[PDB]
């Protein structure tokens, strides 16, 4: 499941 | 200590996995996205994944049992069986190399948008020759990281 971390990693940079 | 921040993450990408939007996660769900990755376990493995994950075995998986599983991906993603998994599945070519499109396409098929430029960042930060690609011992490496 790492892999919804993984896009909340960089989405969480972006915002 | 969960912020602002953090929470509003969970409501966006839980309702961005979430289609119906019921606040629960289904096998259908998890697993057809689980699935997208180029994988395709069979139900024991996702069962079984899942049921690690439900604290009550409900067979449904809770926004807050997320948080629990990622601590443990977060604080165990220094785990052989981990990585070994995520480096398969993000490699679909088997090449051994992991590229843009390649990760993009599987960081983006978790229900979430994310620019070309997010997933530069990391592959271009797990890069270490900056070759453009990210090799098992630089993923392994990245995958250590907090
Ligand atoms: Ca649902
Ligand atoms: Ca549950
Ligand atoms: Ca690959
Ligand atoms: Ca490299």
């Amino acid at each position: 499941a790492f892999i919804i971390w993984l896009a909340r990693r960089l989405k969480k940079g972006k915002k | 200590q969960l912020t602002e921040e953090q929470i509003a993450e969970f409501k966006e990408a839980f309702s961005l996995f979430d289609k119906d939007g019921d606040g629960t996660i289904t096998t259908k769900e998890l697993g057809t996205v689980m699935r997208s990755l180029g994988q395709n376990p069979t139900e024991a493995e996702l069962q079984d994944m899942i049921n690690e994950v439900d604290a009550d075995g409900n067979g449904t998986i809770d926004f807050p049992e997320f948080l629990t599983m990622m601590a443990r991906k977060m604080k165990d993603t220094d785990s052989e069986e981990e990585i070994r998994e995520a480096f398969r599945v993000f490699d679909k070519d088997g090449n051994g190399y992991i590229s843009a499109a390649e990760l993009r396409h599987v960081m983006t098929n978790l229900g979430e948008k994310l620019t070309d430029e997010e997933v530069d960042e990391m592959i271009r930060e797990a890069d270490i020759d900056g070759d453009g690609q990210v090799n098992y011992e630089e993923f392994v490496q990245m995958m250590t990281a907090k």
